[PDB]
RNA sequence: CCGAUAACGAACGAGACUCUGGCAUGCUAACUAGUUACGCGACCCCCGAGCGGUCGGCGUCCCCCAACUUCUUAGAGGGACAAGUGGCGUUCAGCCACCCGAGAUUGAGCAAUAACAGGUCUGUGAUGCCCUUAGAUGUCCGGGGCUGCACGCGCGCUACACUGACUGGCUCAGCGUGUGCCUACCCUACGCCGGCAGGCGCGGGUAACCCGUUGAACCCCAUUCGUGAUGGGGAUCGGGGAUUGCAAUUAUUCCCCAUGAACGAGGAAUUCCCAGUAAGUGCGGGUCAUAAGCUUGCGUUGAUUAAGUCCCUGCCCUUUGUACACACCGCC
């Protein structure tokens, strides 16, 4: 127990992972060596605590989007978001479910009686609203 | 720490000055703060071009 | 007539008790019947998977 | 092949009750030539159960300040007491010690400080580890009290304490104390 | 610390840091450290070994006349990160267990804002005020006192015994000190005398060079004692002998022979303590002309119990109530 890492190591690990994600890897004994030259760390204990947290954070990064930024994950996001645009829209459906109450609204706006509109049967019962209070 | 003798008694003066860090070691100390981590800034070094080979 | 001394094996530890931490409550199942199991407070260092003897069948059952 | 104190093979000893088999350490890897193998047995919980029981007896037998570090003397005392118990019984001293521990370890006790209800307060069961610890403590206390102000040697008093506890004759201090504890636990049920 | 977020960005403290301990047959080195090997020896075996066994005996930096750094010393470095595996966890921060490993919580030092009518004017040529300043409260000298005892309390030492005491044999340390500005007073080997404390000559050491390979105690192995206030305990007290000092009476200390008192494990209460720890057990340093029952350190032997709780004693955070704010030892 008592193995909590403080701001001094966590912020440094996040910064060096952001700057040198490509060079860094899954090996603790190699991350401790790259930490020799990517930053000036006054103490060996501080440097290997930082290296251990770096390896832990890289294990987290290889699976998920940790708050520490990464250019590969950033460009993958910037791809997914602007892409997977479907070849056919979800808004060009041939038939559209239209309530008769909603149907009269289009009549005033004189855009009703379209082919894609299908006048359904409105629900009967008015059974909405949850039972009040407990039970 | 310095004592000052006034007609009412003695005034004690304590002055602490945190020296600035400097590699020259003249205006202050040379070692950095133990918890201060300075990360050097790399260059771009992207190199997205096709694989070529310089001949020299 | 009197109930004989029997054995019960600890399956789970339910935390300390006794107003001083001096007892720990453990769920124990009788070696005679695996299904039949109760909870008893015992003293001394206890870990799951050990057998302790019982001089009586029922003494106590409560949840803290 | 080990022969604790040069004799009395350990493999011939069988543990009586299932409850204390995992906590009495006499056989297989718990087979040492001497009961002095200081090996950091207090560094973690449930590690003294891996300490051989003769070493536990030796550690518990040096008490009351006048002899606290004198473990070589206690090893010698245990060796002699084993010689006497083998001489009296004809059976294995390790078996006698095991049976004495089984019969001396109390099975129930009392606890809680709720205004001291009847004797202590509320009855409680005891763990196997505490059974072993209290058995060894009771045996050592009985031997010490028996041999304090008289001509009988520590080895002889330890021998007769262990013999009486193994045979359950109720002539032993450990057995009498165990019976008293069980009685007050019954009253505090 | 992760996260939620009218907060964001910071600063101190904690941590980080320094010293110490544990591992490096890896590097650097060693006549003020050694180890091996070899040559001279000395003793035993000699049937017959003989590259036999022992030597803290002498040599091979007495410079051409051996190597090496494992042991010792001490520097540079390395090494441990919750790093690897399994499980728990929002799968976050982390937690538990296990493997490999010397090491998976080694001990210390330092240590915030604010404060106390806490202690020191008897540490200071630190100091305000006041007092005294020649029949002195200055300073010096002589003597006495600080020790004085119907009694109460605190820190300790020795014990109450056979898990012991006495007698003998054997056997193992680590800290660290050691010849003086003034200032006079060091640690001591070896030989002789004495029963002892000691005394008398000769050295060595300003020191990994000499004490010193610190032949420590406990422990270990043999002897006597035999459950008794006994060979337990050594208080009290008589006589004698030395040492320090200018001086030993109100015994400075040490030695010898006599006396062997309470004390047979201690009420109510109450202290300290989690691993090389408690405790047993000695040895250094400080004080020291003479000196430790004190203290500060060091080694040696070396455990029982526990890996929890808020019950007592308190502490921290939140909510809450308050007529308190000299803050519940309050107020009324
Ligand atoms: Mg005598």
């Amino acid at each position: 127990m008592g193995r909590v890492r403080t701001k001094t190591v966590k912020k440094a690990a996040r910064v060096i992972i952001e700057k040198y994600y490509t060079r860094l890897g899954n090996d603790f004994h190699t991350n401790k060596r790259v930490c020799e030259e990517i930053a000036i760390i006054p103490s060996k204990k501080l440097r290997n605590k930082i290296a251990g947290y770096v390896t832990h954070l890289m294990k987290r990064i290889q699976r998920g989007p940790v708050r520490g930024i990464s250019i590969k994950l950033q460009e993958e996001e910037r791809e997914r978001r602007d892409n997977y645009v479907p070849e056919v829209s979800a808004l060009d459906q041939e038939i559209i479910e239209v309530d008769p109450d909603t149907k009269e609204m289009l009549k005033l706006l004189d855009f009703g009686s379209l082919s894609n509109l299908q006048v359904t049967q409105p629900t009967v019962g008015m059974n909405f609203k949850t039972p009040r209070g407990p039970v | 720490v310095r004592h000052v003798l006034l007609r009412q008694g003695v005034l004690g003066i304590k002055v602490k000055i945190m020296l600035p860090w400097d590699p020259t070691g003249k205006i202050g100390p040379k070692k950095p703060l133990p918890d201060h981590v300075s990360i050097v800034e790399p260059k771009d070094e992207i190199l997205p071009t096709t694989p070529i080979s310089e001949q020299k | 007539r009197v109930q004989p001394i029997k054995l019960a094996r600890v399956t789970k530890v339910l935390g300390r008790t006794g107003s001083q931490g001096q007892c720990t409550q453990v769920r124990v199942e009788f070696m005679d019947d695996t299904s039949r199991s109760i909870i008893r407070n015992v003293k001394g260092p206890v870990r799951e998977g050990d057998v302790l003897t019982l001089l009586e069948s029922e003494r106590e059952a409560r949840r803290l | 092949d080990i022969k604790l104190f040069g004799k009395w093979s350990t493999d011939d000893v069988q543990i009586n009750d299932i409850s204390l088999q995992d906590y009495i350490a006499v056989k297989e890897k718990y087979a040492k030539y001497l009961p002095h193998s200081a090996g950091r047995y207090a560094a973690k919980r449930f590690r003294k159960a891996q300490c051989p029981i003769v070493e536990r007896l030796t550690n518990s037998m040096m008490m009351h300040g006048r002899n606290n570090g004198k473990k070589l003397m206690t090893v010698r005392i245990v060796k002699h007491a084993f010689e006497i118990i083998h001489l009296l019984t004809g059976e294995n001293p390790l078996q006698v010690l095991v049976n004495a521990i089984i019969n001396s370890g109390p099975r129930e006790d009392s606890t809680r400080i709720g205004r001291a209800g009847t004797v202590r307060r509320q009855a409680v069961d005891v763990s196997p580890l505490r059974r072993v610890n209290q058995a060894i403590w009771l045996l050592c206390t009985g031997a010490r009290e028996a041999a304090f102000r008289n001509i009988k040697t520590i080895a002889e008093c330890l021998a007769d304490e262990l013999i009486n506890a193994a045979k359950g004759s109720s002539n032993s201090y450990a057995i009498k104390k165990k019976d008293e504890l069980e009685r007050v636990a019954k009253s505090n049920r």
